[PDB]
């Protein structure tokens, strides 16, 4: 816990925001700053007194005073929606290094976009392996929050559902997936099954039939 | 031009050992400080240790939780960094990165030994420390029909079901199809087993007359599957 | 001859260097 | 080959199929028909003009015309999946008898099922005997047709390979086995070996290495 | 009721002789025509010969490739049929069945001597003609590991390597364990030796608790092997 | 019933099948 950062920070698209890092060592040592997106290698943004690596947009800048270090983003963009880590010595004069716990920067609002939903029935092979999985894939939505409900012939399904937490796509909209596990007999004995995706008050329902 | 590629991750039992590797090119490796960093599941970055250069006698420093169990070493003739891990425990599990490490010191305001920064990073290699047994994936088609077509384009895919641990990689037609590919993050089931779906978007008019094969690789079980995905007969 | 002088400079200990740079400022 | 039969015929579950027996002697003599499953004695199904033994289901019937005899199964069942042989005189008026070459009848009675593949490396015990066999076991697939290929590293392996013909499990799916027989030196001299199983357009490959 | 049981099959050298027996019961053996049929490996049924009845003075007919080398006879008092084989050849190798044989003739459409057909069959006895010698099998464990597991269940087995001739039988834990078992057909290597495998799938949780031993029987070499199969 | 058939078969067995079939064929033609 030598370097402490805000756990989460939200900022309007195109506005200015400052993230800070605080710890005893910072009164003696400069911090460096890293951007990290889930699935991606981290990127060095800024280091030392005033060094910004080649390739890094000029809107990222760092500064320091007392036991604190700051990363400031000006005109923050949608692709700045990421995790941010500061790094420095763990203690003044130490040969070790340490990272702060990181800050999730949420670059708020922007346009809402409706999910694209696709629903696949169980394959024959899987049915022959004595299992049945319905697969409901959901993508290109924003903000990153949906509710997924399943139905069997108009009746709500209330077991066997597993749904992922939404993740950012390369276009900064969101994607998630939902899985309904049935026995082959449950799949074959119903007229249909449906995947119902609610997003921002609106619902998309896709339906599949064993027949 | 800087390239760092870690490898050697996989499933190991508590008490076990593992060697990770990192190949490096596009810079003067011999005089470069190199650092290992890890990201445990659901957590942030964690400094693991760093090895120095010729002037420091290839000295190494280690994080407290890792002291006496991990050894960082390097082979300059082939530009490889290594992390040897012994007596691994569950909390060791995470994604391991290697990083080209710069050294900074401000003459007028600086304090020894200055500070180190991570100028280039690899994509990481995933280490899973668990007593649970590896399980290879079952791969099933996600077949297109009139319920997954979208006019001129159709979505088809593969369900990669019930494997452990992560990761799996999936490509389509041996990577000849890049455009249109969307692999969804895995769901973790109550069984402790992972499942994931990969889909590709293809021309609808091509369904039934062209071949779409997903290539699934799960190194921890030494399993590869090439699953042909077709529109199902008569449904 | 600065060619060979860079070679030797590379055998400077970073920890010693900073300790010395700090020393000449502070003293 | 006095009596000729189809090599193999396939029929969908519950449909009608006719297999034939051909030869000069059949002009003069009726044929008899036998079902044979692997590791089981043959069973008499039908003989002469119109004789079905008691115990044989009525969905079986034979007929004859010209130099051909035919066995018809009206509404094929899963358990009808088997080899069928005809028998008759070798020549008109002969006291000898002969069988046709046999027909393998495939009743497709299930949706496709994908193979489960496990590759075992040579056991320490076997390596001590100065031998090394890779054993690739394949199971729960349907229908019962597979192609197995082996690799040493990335190279295809020609010799040392033997593969069984798929055979039915208790659950009517199929299993098979393939062996790559190596010398201990061969085994220890490649990075890896692979068994690649191709079934109905799709392939499963399992790999093992000389280490661990 | 009708029972047919063949014996006397085994390994014999080219040029050698062998005598097969078939004991019959549950029907009038004295008047029954009796036929020998053989199935060579990988191939179909092949008619060998047939002995007739008292009406025909117990005449015998033989398939051409077998004539002059084989002799079929019977002992009606003890209900036995016999096949004596001399000058045996590799192509004689195979599975020999005895069959109760009926006679058919359609008065209106038939042609003499009508047809014979095979109403009941034995399980057969295996003849192997080869200059190769007997070899008992080397039995090896197919052990469970990370390379050989899948979630909850596990697959284990035995490799029954390099035996001659056929057959081998296999059970698991002295017959007690039969659920989840599959014993594969043998393969014939370029060496002229057979191998086969037997596999069983079991709960991974059951190793600490349960022991797994495969019982291999190879009568042709008088060999039995109880082989323990333990995780790496 | 079944006994009558068996007894019958025992009687027919007294004759030469090859000769019987030849004669039946002549009788027919």
């Amino acid at each position: 816990y030598e370097l402490t950062q805000e756990t989460g920070v939200s900022v309007a698209l195109g506005r200015t925001v400052t993230i800070t890092c605080r710890g005893d060592s910072l009164r003696s040592h400069y911090a460096s700053w890293y951007q990290k997106k889930p699935g991606q290698a981290p990127i060095l943004l800024f280091y030392g007194k005033n060094n910004r690596p080649s390739g890094v947009p000029d809107r990222f800048s760092g500064s320091a005073s007392g036991n604190r270090a700051s990363l400031t983003i000006s005109g923050a963009q949608a692709e700045d929606d990421a995790e941010y880590y500061c790094s420095s010595r763990d203690k003044s004069g130490s040969r070790l290094s340490v990272f702060g716990g990181g800050t999730k920067l949420t670059v708020l609002s922007q346009p809402k976009a409706a999910p694209s939903v696709t629903l696949f029935p169980p394959s024959s092979e899987e049915l022959q392996a004595n299992k049945a999985t319905l697969v409901c894939l959901i993508s290109d939505f924003y903000p990153g929050a949906v509710t997924v409900a399943w139905k069997a012939d108009s009746s709500p399904v209330k077991a066997g559902v597993e749904t992922t937490t939404p993740s950012k796509q390369s276009n900064n909209k969101y994607a998630a997936s939902s899985y309904l596990s049935l026995t082959p007999e449950q799949w074959k004995s119903h007229r249909s099954y449906s995947c119902q995706v609610t997003h921002e008050g609106s619902t998309v329902e896709k339906t599949v039939a064993p027949t | 031009e800087v390239q760092l590629v870690e490898s050697g991750g996989g499933l190991v039992k508590p008490g076990g050992s593992l060697r990770l590797s990192c190949s490096a090119s596009g810079f003067d490796f011999d005089n470069a400080w190199m650092t290992w960093v890890r990201q445990p599941p659901g957590k942030g970055l964690e400094w693991v240790g760093r090895i120095t250069g010729p002037g420091e006698g290839w000295s190494v420093d280690y994080a407290a939780p890792v002291e006496g169990r991990f050894t960082i070493s390097r082979l300059n003739s082939i530009n490889f960094l290594y992390l040897e891990m012994n007596n691994l425990r569950m909390e060791d599990s995470g994604l391991y990165f290697c990083a080209r490490t710069g050294k900074y010191y401000d003459f007028w305001s600086g304090y020894p030994p200055g500070e180190e920064y991570f100028q280039d990073w690899g994509r990481g290699t995933l280490v899973t420390v668990s007593s649970a047994s590896t399980k290879g994936p079952s791969v099933f088609p996600l077949a297109p029909s009139s319920k997954s077509t979208s006019g001129g384009t159709a979505a088809l895919g593969c369900l990669v079901k019930d494997y452990f641990p992560e990761p799996v990689t999936v490509s389509w037609n041996s990577g000849a199809l890049t455009s249109g590919v969307h692999t969804f993050p895995a769901v973790l089931q109550s069984s402790g087993l992972y499942s994931l779906s990969s889909v590709v978007t293809v021309p609808s008019s091509s369904l039934g007359t062209q071949t779409y094969i997903c290539n699934v690789n799960h190194k921890p079980s030494n399993t590869k599957v090439d699953k042909r995905v077709e529109p199902k007969s008569c449904d | 001859e600065l060619l060979e002088l860079d070679k030797w400079a590379s055998l400077w200990n970073w920890f010693d260097i900073t300790n010395w740079l700090w020393y000449i400022r502070r003293r």
